[PDB]
């Protein structure tokens, strides 16, 4: 729901 | 100006893109890497600049700042003064094919059936079936639903792998690019023809263009489309000519995308490259075609008339639209 997967 | 550096996935799409390269004077040069992720890393550290994305991809994108910047616009339905760069983009449709002969096999019973999917993480081959599967389950092991699968960018001894091939030499067995034979809408829908699977998740133009004489690849070249049937979401079975009212969902076109601070400098040198490579280019057939790649839809999809101006300067959940993005994070909440 939130942040970058990198 | 600056040079724009696009992103290939995967070999053929480098070799695609050092043709452009070479043809554009350098103006744009190249990056590759193996999978669209690792391209959209490259574009993230800076180090290239831009490529054209999936929706599903446009979601992995947008949540670490890229936005969209121009869209694929094909040749659309209504007849149209404006010209194909202001045109409004109309999304595609997502469907589920399966072989007319494979009677009985509809929607309601694609418990244990092998599957054909474009690659984990796009609209029609991943985010829209496999959502809507997670919701009519009421269950997130989607990884168990189908007996055996080639869902390319999975884990390689997983059952969702299990029907993928790699490339001619067997290597590369599911890996999300060009090189996995089942690979994207075209993979998938081989996945189908050759039934290897017993359903594929692809788009509405996927049938047509491989159909009917519309590719002359060896696999290709003898499918009717009589033979294939799209499967609806109220359990009926239709013709492929009636993809309007038998699909999953309507999917954003695929679309560019760059960091912000090369959003402006991206769109105007990609303006001028379809200009000069695009459909009645300057330059295109002569010299080479930006949105050709004999039906394999490499950098572009081959059925791209241009790439056109987005309306409201969007972000990329505005690009998606509100309800996809939420079904996307719906199903992320499973892994
Ligand atoms: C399903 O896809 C096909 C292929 O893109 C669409 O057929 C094309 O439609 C355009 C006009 O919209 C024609 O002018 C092309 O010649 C058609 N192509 C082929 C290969 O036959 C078809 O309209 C799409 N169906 C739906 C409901 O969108
Ligand atoms: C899977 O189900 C969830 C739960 O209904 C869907 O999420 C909803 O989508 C609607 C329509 O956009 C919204 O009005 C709701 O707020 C969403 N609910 C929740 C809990 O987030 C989702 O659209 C479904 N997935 C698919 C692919 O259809
Ligand atoms: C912007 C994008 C595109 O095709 O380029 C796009 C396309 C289609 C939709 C859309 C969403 C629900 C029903 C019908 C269309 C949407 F919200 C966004
Ligand atoms: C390279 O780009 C520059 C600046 O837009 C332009 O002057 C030149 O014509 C371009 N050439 C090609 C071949 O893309
Ligand atoms: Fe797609
Ligand atoms: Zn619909
Ligand atoms: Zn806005």
């Amino acid at each position: 729901l939130e942040a970058c997967a990198f | 100006y600056t040079r724009v550096v696009w992103c290939a996935v995967g070999p053929e799409e480098q070799k695609k893109c050092q043709q452009w390269s070479q043809q554009s004077g350098q103006n744009v040069t190249c990056a590759t890497a193996s999978t669209t992720d690792d391209c959209i890393v490259l574009v993230l550290k800076g180090e290239a600049d831009a490529l054209n994305l999936d929706g599903g991809y446009i979601y992995t994108a947008g949540k670490c700042g890229l936005v969209p910047v121009l869209a694929e616009n094909r040749k659309s339905s209504k007849h149209s003064s404006l010209d194909c760069v202001l045109r409004p983009t109309e999304g595609y449709l997502a469907v589920a094919v399966v072989k007319k002969a494979n009677e009985g096999l509809t929607w309601n019973s694609l418990k244990d059936k092998k599957s054909c999917h474009t690659a984990v993480d796009r609209t029609a081959g991943w985010n829209i079936p496999m959502g809507l599967i997670v919701n009519q389950t009421g269950s997130c092991a989607f990884d168990e639903f189908f007996s055996q699968s080639c869902a390319p960018g999975a884990d390689p001894k997983s059952r969702l792998c299990a029907l993928c091939a790699g490339d001619d030499q067997g290597l590369d067995k599911c890996v999300p690019n060009s090189k996995e034979k089942y690979y994207g809408y075209t993979g998938a829908f081989r996945c189908l023809a050759e039934d290897v699977g017993d359903v594929a998740f692809v788009k509405n133009d996927t049938v047509w263009e491989n159909t009917n004489g519309e590719s002359t690849a060896d696999w290709a070249k003898n499918l009717k489309r009589e033979d294939f049937r799209l499967l609806c979401l109220d359990g009926t079975r239709k013709p492929v000519t009636e993809a309007q009212s038998c699909h999953l969902a309507v999917a954003p076109n695929h679309a560019v995308v760059s960091r912000s601070d090369r959003a402006a400098h991206v769109e105007q040198v990609l303006l001028h490259q379809q200009a000069l490579f695009g459909k009645n280019g300057k330059n295109c057939p002569d010299k080479f075609c930006l949105f050709k790649s004999e039906t394999k839809n490499l950098l572009f999809n081959d059925n791209t008339e241009c790439l056109a101006k987005l309306g409201g300067r969007p972000t990329y959940e505005e690009y998606l639209g509100t309800e996809y993005v939420t079904a996307i994070a719906n199903l992320k909440k499973c892994s």
